[PDB]
RNA sequence: CGGUGCUGAAGCAACAAAUGCCCUGCUUCCAGGAAAAGCCUCUAAGCAUCAGGUAACAUCAAAUCGUACCCCAAACCGACA
RNA sequence: GGUGUGCUGUGAGGCAUGCUGGAGGUAUCAGAAGUGCGAAUGCUGACAUAAGUAACGAUAAAGCGGGUGAAAAGCCCGCUCGCCGGAAGACCAAGGGUUCCUGUCCAACGUUAAUCGGGGCAGGGUGAGUCGACCCCUAAGGCGAGGCCGAAAGGCGUAGU
RNA sequence: UAAGGUGAUAUGAACCGUUAUAACCGGCGAUUUCCGAAUGGGGAAACCCAGUGUGUUUCGACACACUAUCAUUAACUGAAUCCAUAGGUUAAUGAGGCGAACCGGGGGAACUGAAACAUCUAAGUACCCCGAGGAAAAGAAAUCAACCGAGAUUCCCCCAGUAGCGGCGAGCGAACGGGGAGCAGCCCAGAGCCUGAAUCAGUGUGUGUGUUAGUGGAAGCGUCUGGAAAGGCGCGCGAUACAGGGUGACAGCCCCGUACACAAAAAUGCACAUGCUGUGAGCUCGAUGAGUAGGGCGGGACACGUGGUAUCCUGUCUGAAUAUGGGGGGACCAUCCUCCAAGGCUAAAUACUCCUGACUGACCGAUAGUGAACCAGUACCGUGAGGGAAAGGCGAAAAGAA
């Protein structure tokens, strides 16, 4: 399998947004951000074994960094990873 | 009329890039010379 | 800390760096919705697991 | 290592504060140390509607330079310097004019 | 390159003097030349690529006495 | 006051018709028109209970990165909307 | 230091003083020089002039009503009108990299105004067993174990990659 | 070491600590993603793709380790071809890359000067390449001298712009000898006797002295002006401390320091002493560097441009003697003197500063001084190599205007 002290980094915060909301309500499936170097099988056991519900299918795009400009000075927010993971039916959180 | 920098990353990267300057001595010694100055950007690339 | 973790048995500090990760987990999802208000609990949660993947590394050695 | 410390009973030696008394309320880093009720300044604070604080004319000390206060020794009820001395194994302060432990 | 296995000649430059005294570089080559050498104590033969004055050298000293002196400078035969 | 929800008829025939498809074809000509793998097949060494192959069914897996937006253009090459 | 004034020496100058300024200056006699600027189509910065002049980037074209607003020829909505339609429409690659969408703001940016914007600020948005890349395979060509060759650096090239 | 802390712009939040597990400083450890010599293969640097071996099993998988090339050594294999050798595999050890100058070596310009220009000059310079070390190189006479003597090498001052070289032009330019810095001499080409004896290296130990955090560190009040005293005036005091910096104006006595006196658990430099390991001293008797010296031809180096040209190096062709011998003393010969080539090693005096600390300046003070006092090798420009800026100051205190 892959050992939980890994599982227990891959998941970093739930994505809070109109379109997660209405992918939670709509089609079972929570937004996640993961770890950038997450990969599908990895978010998938993790999110059935902290979350102990039962995940169906996931899907990931890397999300890129804005070009921020600070006061007079450029700079660049991190690329970080967003997981929509699809429950069974049957499953809350 | 066509100008003269018709821009390609992948012809950009064989002819200026980073392994393309290690392959030679000579391009081993432009890289020398632009860390000696202090360079921020050593080669070509994203 | 940092004495009381020297006293425990290799097996041990394994069940107990768990905790602790598990620990940072929670932590992790509750300042990200908002609900953290002691923020200072990250760093300190963080510190430990250092603490306790030292002595491992050096239970290892000896 | 520091003569001045947080607490003591400091006559302000120079300034419009100069021969006021007060107590150390806490050291800067700076080098700089605030005295309750010494070297009040008058802040236009204005209002924050987080909190909903609203503005005013505040009172507030200010900081003032850590070489501006002696120690007010009140066996004498004068100023005086810092010294440092090792009793039985620990450093102490005592004062310079009568050779007294602080 | 063009050195000598046994004597280790090697090209050296120099000069071209003409009659009005002009100097223009120029090199001077070793009479390098590959010979393939008898060697009666293994009972085979060792091609080198020698000079002339290496030949000289080989017939005078014994062509086992100069294979010594290679290995002991490291050059392969 | 943008949109959102509900419901929903007929849904055929003829003709015309490509530079697209059949066509990696056919005919013809001289200037005589890539390579390698996937794929099919053949055996050597070897292996012969095996292994392996073919077929059926079941089950599992298919990772990673890209994916917005612009393209006779105000976003690309021309110092310029 | 700056700015006036008066006096003074044959001159370069000097002295005093009003105002400004708010912390350094320096006699004398010596010593040492990055020691004196109007010119070099000098160098850098600032500011003039022409001059409120030329121009405002395709002669495809606008009109009105309503809305919003401090303000509307230019924004929004509506009704007309006009223009492109083998393109001035739609979609890829390349190249760019957030310009995409929503809220908000109008200093600067936009050759005018701007409530508008590809502008500022904040937030959101890119979901693949089948599309593409990666991957397998090679072309030209590149590199190249050994190798051959070359003062050195290196050149060429086999197996390969 | 400590009563304050959680680097900066930069507040805030949430906290930590206060007599010693807060923080800070130092020694030694641990961790140390990816790229990069980059080394498992590949590659458009920061990416893609593996193989093998193991430990794991919830059969979805997962974790770890290893796997480059070359050189040397070794072991095992192993052709044409009998032996063999080439070749192949494994193992051990080493190497690769980077860095400012200084150093040795391999190559090596031209502008320019000559009032043109070719010999010559510039110049063995710039540059390229290779290699090395804290220095390098050189170095223990086949050297000079002059009939008296000196006694390895290197560096400085003279000798001397002399003697010379030179289209005898432009220019180039010694040595002998003298004064100094520094001073050191050894080994192989071989046996024997004595033997492991000097010596050096490695590796411990102890002592001493450094370095890497630190500790203590003297002595002032009154009054005047003023926003503020460190200034004025008055009267004191310290000084092995009147270096310096800061503090509301200029402070020996307010603060930080300074003179001075101290300080190390740990690591480490240097010395010493000592142990261990390797290393071999001493004596007698021998031996005494051959395709070499020399020569012819062609070049080069010596201040010396082939000249009457010694001496040195060698691409080419030759070629001795070997201590009863050989080299040199500036063509050459004789005499005399002097030295012993064709094998090596060797500290110091010398060169340099990317870097660390301390200190100094008739050095700069924002168009100056580094290009850069400021988030500068940045913005920007260029396909690229590369080029390359502008920009410091509120106040004592933000008390930055409720
Ligand atoms: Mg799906
Ligand atoms: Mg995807
Ligand atoms: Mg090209
Ligand atoms: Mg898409
Ligand atoms: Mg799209
Ligand atoms: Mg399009
Ligand atoms: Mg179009
Ligand atoms: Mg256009
Ligand atoms: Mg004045
Ligand atoms: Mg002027
Ligand atoms: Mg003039
Ligand atoms: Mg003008
Ligand atoms: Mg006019
Ligand atoms: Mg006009
Ligand atoms: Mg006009
Ligand atoms: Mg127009
Ligand atoms: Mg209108
Ligand atoms: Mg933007
Ligand atoms: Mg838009
Ligand atoms: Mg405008
Ligand atoms: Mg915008
Ligand atoms: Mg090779
Ligand atoms: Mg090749
Ligand atoms: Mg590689
Ligand atoms: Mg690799
Ligand atoms: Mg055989
Ligand atoms: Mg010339
Ligand atoms: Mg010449
Ligand atoms: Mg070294
Ligand atoms: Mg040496
Ligand atoms: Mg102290
Ligand atoms: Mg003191
Ligand atoms: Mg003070
Ligand atoms: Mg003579
Ligand atoms: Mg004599
Ligand atoms: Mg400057
Ligand atoms: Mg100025
Ligand atoms: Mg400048």
């Amino acid at each position: 399998m892959i050992r939980e002290e890994r599982l227990l980094k891959v998941l970093r915060a739930p994505h809070v947004s109109e379109k997660a909301s209405t992918a939670m309500e709509k089609s079972n499936t929570i937004v996640l951000k993961v770890a950038k170097d997450a990969t599908k099988a990895e978010i998938k056991a993790a999110v059935q074994k902290l979350f102990e519900v039962e995940v169906e299918v996931v899907n990931t795009l890397v999300v890129k960094g804005k070009v921020k400009r600070h006061g007079q000075r450029i700079g660049r927010r991190s690329d970080w990873k967003k997981a929509y993971v699809t429950l069974k039916e049957g499953q809350n959180l | 009329m066509k100008r003269t920098f018709q821009p390609s990353v992948l012809k950009r990267n064989r002819s200026h890039g980073f392994r393309a300057r290690m392959a030679t001595k000579n391009g081993r010694q432009v890289l020398a010379r632009r860390r000696a100055k202090g360079r921020a950007r050593l080669t070509v690339s994203k | 800390k940092a004495k009381e973790l020297r006293e425990k048995s290799v097996e041990e500090l394994n069940t107990e760096l768990l905790n602790l990760l598990r620990e940072q987990f929670n932590l992790r999802m509750q300042a990200a919705s908002g609900q953290l208000q002691q923020s200072h609990l990250l760093k300190q949660v963080r510190r430990d697991v250092a603490r306790v993947k030292t002595l491992l590394n050096e239970k290892a050695g000896a | 290592a520091a003569k001045i410390r947080r607490d003591d009973e400091v006559i302000v030696l120079t300034g419009k504060d100069k021969g006021k008394r007060g107590k150390v309320k806490n050291v800067l880093s700076s080098g700089k140390v605030i005295v309750e009720g010494i070297n009040l300044v008058k802040k236009h604070q204005k209002p924050v509607p987080a909190l909903n604080q609203p503005g005013g004319i505040v009172e507030k000390e200010a900081a003032i330079q850590v070489s501006n206060v002696a120690i007010f020794n009140a066996a004498t009820g004068k100023a005086d310097r810092v010294g440092f001395r090792f009793e039985d194994g620990k450093k102490v302060r005592f004062f310079k004019s009568n050779s007294e432990t602080i | 390159s063009r050195v000598c296995q046994v004597t280790g000649k090697r090209p050296v430059t120099g000069n071209n003097r003409s009659h009005a005294l002009n100097a223009t570089k120029r090199r001077f080559l070793p009479n390098l030349h590959s010979h393939r050498f008898w060697v009666e104590s293994e009972k085979r033969f060792v091609t080198l690529r020698v000079s002339a004055k290496g030949m000289r050298v080989i017939d005078k000293k014994g062509i086992d006495t100069v294979l010594a002196e290679l290995r002991a400078r490291g050059e392969k035969y």
